[PDB]
């Protein structure tokens, strides 16, 4: 039976030098070397004819020798893509001989990652909804491993492809930013992930940050490889607002998914120009005109009342507009940084105010010099 | 009737769930604890013994006590699956022995190594002359699977004691099947 | 969970007196101790605390020692004389946080889930406010590491209790309540 | 305050065991920030009655301790007792 | 052949059930020892609302007092006519109660 | 031949639990009932009147001195 494994899996020379180590290693009865070297045997990217032929034999020994369960089996079920190439029998195999089989802190949730991720090409967000939700129902405070957050980000993104809540792409991008442990993010492989990044957090409208994620560089490292004028109008998805070439060109290029966003991305920059003008413009002008609204907002003179009353109903600003002369009135707002690392506003207002109330507090002391007596 | 403060520093690293020891390495180091507690009790019932681990955690786990029942209660649910940390596991032992008030009891520290980790020889020769200042001759009994003939633990024992010292028997593990008694045949009389 | 507290300066003198225990004999120069807490409401309340015999080394800065008879059965004697008082957290000096903080956080959470430690000062000549309170939650990061138990801060405050200043305010004699209009608010102004 | 029978239960016991063996009588009621309401004394032997009980080498503090005009049951029990001075020592780091 | 694992599982069942049930009654009776913190109260009835924080209570053998609540004892609930539980030392109100009097109203 | 010895050592693993849980029963019970003997050696046991019962497990006391007491935890009886 070890002679059977030797005659079966050793399909080439030089390879069996460690398979003889395996057929002595079972007599040594030490299986953390299993957990390392046979995991490396699982790891091997090739055509891999031996591993799928021998996974049934390794299950025949996995019935007895209490294996380290999730690691090799889950990394090998996608090495089965030479042997079986069918999830509709692999789901049977999987759910029948693996739901009782785990060795981790929480590995029933990686079992649910397997279920949800193998019900992509056979299922469409109907029965995977409950169980993929049940994954983070069971996460909540647990991931002291967080290597399962790799497959949790996989269910996250590959299930977010199944439409529903575009505002969870800033959060799913936080998951991409907070999934991998070491630095290894590919460039020419994650430029396709830049193509889903930019053109799946851009078109949809649950997002409203408009340059906040553009601060983070792991996306622009993947976007400089993509076509620059799409990335130029991505750079115009910042405080440059009218720019009748830029968003026009991304309405030239990006062909699908420009039907529900028809004028609603214009509505997003139409509500966003108000916060960009009450924060960008160097205030003490808060009750103001309307032509800069009808110029930067790419709206007309007439349609600013819909603009201001809908933008008040949204909830990013709460000032009741002086409507008789189309005069703006504003409140609390959300910032997008000041002078390039906040030099000027910080200095000339914050420290100016510091020495203002500090030195006039010294003046309070100066006239209140001996009123303490 | 020697008065000592034996603080074994157990190993619950991720290499210690296999069966080169009898079924189970828990039972192997457990029997090592059994023989040291029974044997030091037969030399002196008025000692005090505590266990502690170093694989990713070092605790205040056991009070240094003669009662071997508490230690044998704490040899269950140990779960050897951690990442073995060699650096803090001896400083924690000697600061446990500096949290003593009976110091007419002398000092004995033993440690079980069944895992390789690399280290500078400076980072052990300073700790070995530190142990020479710290008045403990450490008797490391190596278990598990291991880098065969580690020089780091060898130089650690060599610069750990000289000039007719206690005679720290660095018993490196025999690689392969053996028992939890043939490896403590030699250090139980002189560690 | 923990939002604001009610803390009475009996814990403060219970810090300063162990500071008198380890100050003149100063070798590890730190007062680290356990904060008993009469957990009544969402607002917390303390009327008792004790200081553990404790050390904390610098190298790998995770070697540290409780005294679990002094931790368990002293708390049991305390529970017998006062069952209303139970554990709520702990305290230490050295207001610069460090790496062993998260380890004693790991152990303080298993005694009480919403535990809170107290950074103190032994000489507040402050603005001022008294000693600190945290809250330990898991937010992990935008990073993707295994669980980050980073110390979040509870806004600390002070309450009061009947008959606990009887001799002390008698000794100070410099008590001046009703003078707001010349000094008591200009101090706040300056401040 | 008063001089209890608990005094004559345990005071002979703790003057057998210990030497100074100071009895302590307490009350919290009389103020909240400005009084010294606790009270403390010590049992006198019967054997010193041959000596007249008026030596005291520093009579400022007996001129401060007799001075509050001792209240009811203390001098109801001047016998079996002799008083003791209780100041509050230098505790300024806590006081400030 | 391995019924000593069931002589160990039966030792677990019997010895652990018996010691855990003895220590469970000892847990609830250590809580009865913890009731040597919950040491007594008094009971009186609110006779009037003196001020918004004060009440005149009725010691059932005798005299009448001035009390307050604990902190949050619903000062609108404590109308003149309710019965309260009174503190032992501080003597103030601790807990409301029902009841009322002679069963010649009740027995009819 | 290996699992039976594992159950043999687990019998002592449960016997240590037997020792400690019988300690938490017996040595704590000596505390409890020594305190209760300390409550069982008194001047009377004052006769009284229990009139109602509460739940937010309680018992009220109205003595023959016409004193209405209360205790929230009842102690060595049941409801």
């Amino acid at each position: 039976v070890p002679g059977f494994l030797q005659q079966s899996q050793n399909s080439g020379p030089g390879q069996p030098a460690v398979w003889h180590r395996l057929e002595e290693l079972y007599t040594k009865k030490l299986w953390h070397q299993l957990t390392l070297q046979v995991l490396d045997f699982v790891q091997d990217p090739c055509f891999a004819q031996g591993d799928g032929l021998i996974k049934l034999y390794e299950n025949f020994i996995s019935e007895f020798e209490h294996r380290v369960n999730p690691l090799s089996l889950v990394e090998i079920i996608l090495h089965v893509v030479r042997q079986m190439t069918d999830p509709n029998v692999a789901l049977t195999f999987l759910e029948k001989t693996r739901e009782k089989v785990k060795s981790s802190d929480e590995a029933v949730i990686l079992c649910k990652t397997a279920i949800g991720a193998l019900k992509l090409n056979i299922g469409d967000l109907q029965v995977t909804k409950e169980t993929i939700e049940d994954v983070e129902e069971m996460l909540n405070n647990l991931p002291g491993v967080t290597s399962v957050h790799s497959r949790f980000y996989d269910l996250s993104s590959k299930y977010y492809q199944t439409i529903g809540n575009h505002a969870s792409y800033y959060k799913d991008a936080l998951r991409f930013l907070g999934c991998v442990d070491i630095k290894d993010l590919p460039v020419s492989e994650q430029q396709e992930r830049a193509f889903t990044l930019g053109l799946a957090g851009l078109l949809g409208e649950g997002v409203f940050n408009f340059g906040e994620l553009l601060m983070h560089p792991v996306l622009e490292s993947l976007r400089n490889t993509d076509r620059q004028w799409l990335i130029d109008t991505l750079y115009a998805f910042n405080s440059g607002n009218v720019e009748r070439f830029q968003t026009l060109k991304t309405a030239w290029g990006q062909q699908p998914d420009l039907a529900a966003n028809e004028a609603q991305l214009l509505r997003k920059i139409q509500l966003l120009c108000l916060m960009e003008m009450t924060f960008t413009r160097p205030a003490n002008h808060r009750q103001l005109t309307f032509e800069e609204i009808a110029k930067s907002a790419k709206i007309t003179v007439n349609e600013v009342e819909l603009l201001v009353m809908k933008a008040l109903s949204v909830g990013l600003v709460k000032g009741s507009i002086d409507e008789v002369d189309k005069r703006v009135h504003m409140t609390w707002v959300q910032p997008r940084v000041l002078d390039l690392q906040q030099i000027k506003g910080m200095k000339d207002r914050l420290e100016f105010w510091c020495t203002d109330v500090k030195s006039m507090e010294m003046l309070v002391e100066h006239q209140a010099h001996d009123i303490l007596t | 009737m020697v008065l000592e403060s034996t603080m074994v520093c157990v190993d619950n690293s991720e290499y210690m769930r296999n069966g080169d020891f009898l079924p189970t390495r828990l039972q192997a180091q457990q029997d090592a604890v059994n023989i040291v507690c029974h044997s030091k009790t037969r030399s002196n019932p008025e000692n005090n013994v505590g266990l502690i681990t170093l694989a990713n955690d070092c605790e205040v786990l056991t009070t240094l006590t003669p009662d071997t029942g508490r230690i044998l209660s704490k040899l269950h649910t140990v779960q050897p699956k951690g990442k073995i940390t060699f650096c803090t596991g001896i400083r924690v032992a000697h600061l446990a022995l500096k949290h003593r008030q009976g110091k007419n009891h002398k000092m004995r520290i033993i440690a079980f190594v069944g895992s390789p980790v690399e280290d500078n020889e400076k980072d052990l020769v300073k700790l070995a002359k530190r142990l020479k200042k710290e008045k403990v001759n450490v008797d490391i009994i190596n278990f598990g699977e291991e880098e065969v003939n580690t020089e780091k633990l060898t130089a650690f024992v060599n610069t750990l004691n000289g000039k007719d010292g206690t005679g720290s028997h660095l018993v490196t593990v025999p690689p392969g099947p053996s028992l939890a008694d043939a490896l403590i045949s030699s250090p139980i009389l002189a560690g | 969970a923990v939002q604001k507290v009610v803390v009475h300066p009996l814990v403060l003198l219970s810090v300063v007196d162990h500071f008198n225990r380890i100050g003149k004999v100063g070798n590890q120069k730190r007062v680290v101790g356990v904060l008993l807490g009469s957990w009544q409401k969402k607002v917390l309340d303390v009327s008792n605390s004790f200081a553990v015999p404790f050390d904390e080394d610098d190298k790998d800065d995770s070697v540290w020692f409780l005294d679990h008879d002094y931790l368990e059965n002293m708390y049991g004697m305390f529970k017998k004389v006062n069952a209303r008082e139970r554990i709520v957290g702990w305290y230490h000096t050295g207001p610069k946080l460090h790496k062993n903080d998260i380890a004693i956080n790991e152990l303080m959470k298993r005694y009480c889930p919403n535990s809170v430690l107290v950074i103190i000062d032994v000489k507040p000549k402050d603005l001022g406010l008294p000693t600190e309170a945290y809250i330990s939650v898991e937010e992990v990061h935008d990073d993707g590491t295994p669980t980050s138990k980073t110390f979040e801060h509870v806004t600390s405050e002070i309450g009061a209790e009947e008959a606990e200043e009887v001799g002390v305010e008698h000794l100070l004699r410099d008590i001046k309540d009703t003078t707001v209009g010349t000094l008591s608010q200009r101090i706040t102004n300056q401040v | 305050c008063w001089l209890s029978g608990v005094d004559i239960n345990t005071q002979q016991s703790f003057e057998a065991l210990s030497e100074r063996a100071v009895a302590v009588v307490v009350d919290p009621i009389q103020s909240v920030k400005g009084k010294v309401v606790i009270d403390a004394f010590r049992l006198i032997n019967a054997n010193m009655m041959v000596l007249g009980h008026e030596p005291r080498q520093t009579t400022s503090n007996l001129g401060h301790l007799n001075k509050p005009s001792i209240q009811a049951l203390i001098h109801g029990l001047n016998r079996h007792y002799y008083s003791i001075t209780i100041n509050y020592r230098k505790n300024e780091l806590e006081q400030k | 052949k391995l019924l000593e694992h069931k002589e160990i599982d039966g030792r677990l069942k019997e010895l652990r059930e018996q010691l855990k049930e003895l220590t469970k009654q000892y847990e609830k009776s250590e809580n009865d020892l913890k009731a040597l913190q919950s040491v007594g109260q008094i009971v009186g009835e609110v006779l009037k609302q003196l001020t918004e924080e004060k009440f005149i209570v009725k010691a059932t053998n005798g005299p009448r007092y001035v009390v307050g609540c604990r902190r949050q004892l619903d000062k609108s609930k404590l109308k003149p006519g309710t019965r309260v539980a009174l503190d032992m030392t501080t003597l103030t109100i601790m807990r409301y109660l029902p009841r009322e009097v002679d069963p010649l109203v009740y027995n009819m | 031949r290996t699992r039976l010895l594992d159950s043999e050592i687990k019998i002592m693993k449960s016997e240590v639990l037997r020792v400690t849980h019988e300690l938490q029963a017996m040595k704590d019970k000596i505390k409890e009932n020594s305190e209760k003997i300390k409550v069982n050696k008194t001047l009377p046991y004052l006769v009284s009147n229990v009139i109602e019962l509460l739940d937010v497990k309680c018992a009220v006391i109205k003595t023959s001195t016409r004193q209405t007491y209360f205790l929230p935890v009842i102690g060595l009886v049941d409801a």
